[PDB]
């Protein structure tokens, strides 16, 4: 309850996905925060592979993929600066995280190299990062390569910040789910009827949660659209409620840059 | 006769930071220099990228003049 | 290979401004605005809202090229005022949404 | 794909990375990636004219070798990963390359 | 040349020389490998 | 050859889900629905990445390595 602007009513809530109610707020603001929350949150990934023995029998470029595609921790990641902006050669610990992968076939059966082989030697200084995300009743995590006997992997891993606008593989966020308007009050879409247009289309899960049946009223060419439901999901990197948390201070950040660069375009003038 | 020929560099700085390649042309001060992960070859400022060695070790400047030799 | 870097379309290069503003002499009181590195995010959101406001008679944005990231603002506002009034007032009502939403969105999520 | 072919009896190219002192016409890609016995060991990236074996004939002033090395593709380039080093039916050199590249 | 040269299906670090014969001293296969480059072999992920 | 890290469409991280899949594909002699169900693919864009993807990694494996 803050002054008139958007409301949230929380539904379900999980440790990988939530689930709440937009209202009182327009169409494009829910768009661009979506858009956001999926393409703006800056993460931790591995960027920069070096090999120095693999004997297995998948390629390089295969395995700096499958590496660069895993998650890591990323919940302080407001204290890791930019590459790009860093003052430093290649990397360094204050904006940079080292992780040593090695791997040996000892046994006669295969043996499968996982996340969790993963081992930080870099100096975190207290940050809550570069940990990989191992979400598995087993607690292996995500299976890298797998290696028989006498095949060796030794590799060195770099984890860099960005965002999933530069790489997919910086993005938090898995699935977002958006709908408004259950039933067709606002004639936003036109139906594909063969013979009646309430049977051949199943109705929406959100038809019950409020938006009450519409009778033989007239068409209400007043009303617009406010009230969204929305579904996140996080990859494990980031929780849900800091990455819807983030998206909207991204968002607030990109429009005060603008209004910035607008009052420093206007002193320049005069 | 110039020394950035050939050589194993580490690029810094710029959109390219922690990028490996070998220095291939040298036209005055801006270097062509190729790119090991990405097919492409950017030009730069030589004085910019940093030398390593050819077999791999520690990193220095455009300091390697006088000292005509690797590393 | 001629694919341009994937940090062209958000970073902003040696020599250009995130904003360049252009006086239309199309219509009086008519100005247009050229952004860069922004792909519809901050463009719908500020029609919108310049479009919410009553003394605008006049707001729209289009996208030249998908290939270059930048897309141009028109505003034309009413007599005896200014374009840029409405568009730092447009980014100062935003900026109270945002607040606001990310301050009920916290107090819900924390029972 | 190269062999060491032999001309008459003691015309027969030999692998090794030639030199400017003793070579004549020869081709003007990199050299620095090659090797003494005149191959480039897998794992190191080429692109370009670079060239991949090194091989010389005799010619019969001096520069009594002239060069016969083949270079890279002009729009291929990649990582080699493997070379391979044989003999023929006969007795002389066999050498393979390969190349490996992604395309996205 | 030298700690270059591993063997098919043996997999022994047997080093040639400009003069040594293509073979393999506990097979005799006449199939041989380069090992490996010693110099920095970095990719990128993205 | 090797399970996808990331389902291609959305973004799911699918790395640990084939060893679980194998396991109640072989012990409970669950169907294949079922069975991603249980792991957690609502969407069939990530019931794909599993459903329809070929382990050629172990053809490789047979071969004698170095
Ligand atoms: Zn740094
Ligand atoms: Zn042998
Ligand atoms: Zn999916």
């Amino acid at each position: 309850m803050s002054e008139e602007g958007p409301q949230v009513k929380i539904r379900e809530a999980s440790k990988d996905n939530v689930d709440f109610i937009l209202s009182n707020v327009d169409l494009a603001m829910a768009n661009s925060l979506r858009r956001v929350m999926i393409a703006e949150i800056p993460t931790l990934a591995i960027d920069s592979v070096e090999v120095e023995t693999n004997t297995t029998v998948l390629a390089d470029e295969f395995i700096a993929h499958r590496l660069g595609l895993i998650p890591l921790q990323s919940m302080d990641i407001e204290q890791l600066e930019y590459s790009r902006d860093c003052f430093c050669e290649d990397h360094c610990d204050k904006c940079s995280v080292v992780l040593t992968l090695q791997a040996f076939g000892e046994s006669e059966s295969t043996t499968n190299v996982y996340s969790k082989d993963l081992v930080i030697v870099s100096n975190l200084m207290g940050r809550n990062i570069g940990h990989p995300i191992i979400q598995d009743k087993e607690g292996n995590g995500v299976l890298i390569c797998k290696l028989r006997k006498g095949q060796e992997l030794k590799l060195t891993c770099v984890a860099k910040k960005g965002i999933a606008k530069e790489h997919a593989k910086w993005g938090p966020a898995a699935a977002i789910e958006f709908e408004y308007d259950p039933w067709n009050k606002l004639k936003h879409t036109d139906y594909w009827y063969e013979q009646d247009s309430a049977k051949e289309w199943p109705q929406s899960k959100n038809c019950e949660y409020e938006d009450p049946p519409n009778e033989g009223d007239p068409f209400d060419y007043k009303a617009q659209a406010d009230t969204f439901y929305m579904n996140v999901e996080s990859v494990g990197s980031i929780p849900v409620d800091q990455v819807v948390v983030r998206g909207i201070d991204t968002l607030q950040k990109k429009v005060a840059s603008i209004l910035l660069a607008l009052t420093q375009m206007d002193q320049d003038k005069v | 006769r110039e020394v950035a020929l050939g050589k194993t560099v580490r690029i810094r700085s710029a959109g390219y930071k922690g990028q490996l390649g070998i220095v291939k042309d040298v036209n005055g001060d801006k270097a062509t220099v190729e790119l090991h992960s990405k097919n492409k070859h950017i030009t730069i400022d030589k004085h910019k990228l940093t030398y390593y060695n050819r077999e791999g070790g520690e990193g220095i400047t455009y300091d390697e003049l006088v000292n005509r030799r690797g590393r | 290979m001629n694919a341009p870097d994937r940090f062209e379309l958000f970073l902003l290069g040696e020599g250009e401004s995130k904003l360049k503003i252009d006086p239309d002499t199309k219509a009086p009181n008519a100005v247009v605005i050229t952004f860069e590195k922004e792909d519809h995010t901050l463009g719908n959101l500020i029609r919108a809202e310049l479009l919410n406001d009553r003394k605008v008679l006049f707001a729209a944005y289009k996208v030249e090229h998908p290939f270059f990231a930048r897309f141009k603002l028109r505003i034309q506002t009413t007599e005896g005022y200014d374009p840029k009034d409405a568009l730092k007032n447009a980014c100062n009502s935003i900026i109270n949404k945002l607040g606001a939403l990310k301050t009920n969105f916290e107090t819900e999520w924390n029972l | 794909m190269d062999q060491e072919k032999k001309y008459g009896m003691s015309i027969t190219e030999t692998f090794e990375k030639p030199q400017r002192t003793n070579t004549l016409r020869m081709k003007h890609g990199t050299y620095d990636k090659l090797d003494d016995d005149g191959l480039i060991a897998p794992g190191v990236r080429v692109s370009g004219e670079d060239v991949i074996i090194g091989k010389t004939t005799p010619i019969s002033a001096y520069h009594s070798k002239r060069d016969a090395s083949t270079p890279l593709r002009s729009t291929e380039n990649g990582i080699v990963d493997q070379v391979l080093v044989t003999t023929n039916q006969d007795g002389l050199k066999f050498v393979k390359v390969r190349v490996r590249t992604t395309k996205i | 040349a030298t700690l270059k040269y591993i063997c098919a299906e043996c997999s022994s670090k047997l080093s040639l020389s400009r003069t040594d014969a293509v073979r393999c001293k506990d097979c005799g296969h006449r199939i041989l490998l380069k090992a490996r480059t010693k110099r920095l072999v970095q990719f990128e992920a993205r | 050859m090797i399970v996808p890290v990331r389902c291609f469409s959305c973004g799911k991280v699918v790395g640990d889900k084939w060893e679980s899949y194998l396991n109640l594909l072989q012990e409970d002699e669950l169907d294949e629905g079922t069975a991603l169900s249980r792991l957690g693919l609502k969407r069939y864009c990530c019931r794909r990445m599993i459903l329809t993807h070929v382990d050629l990694i172990e053809k490789f494996l047979r071969y004698n390595p170095l």
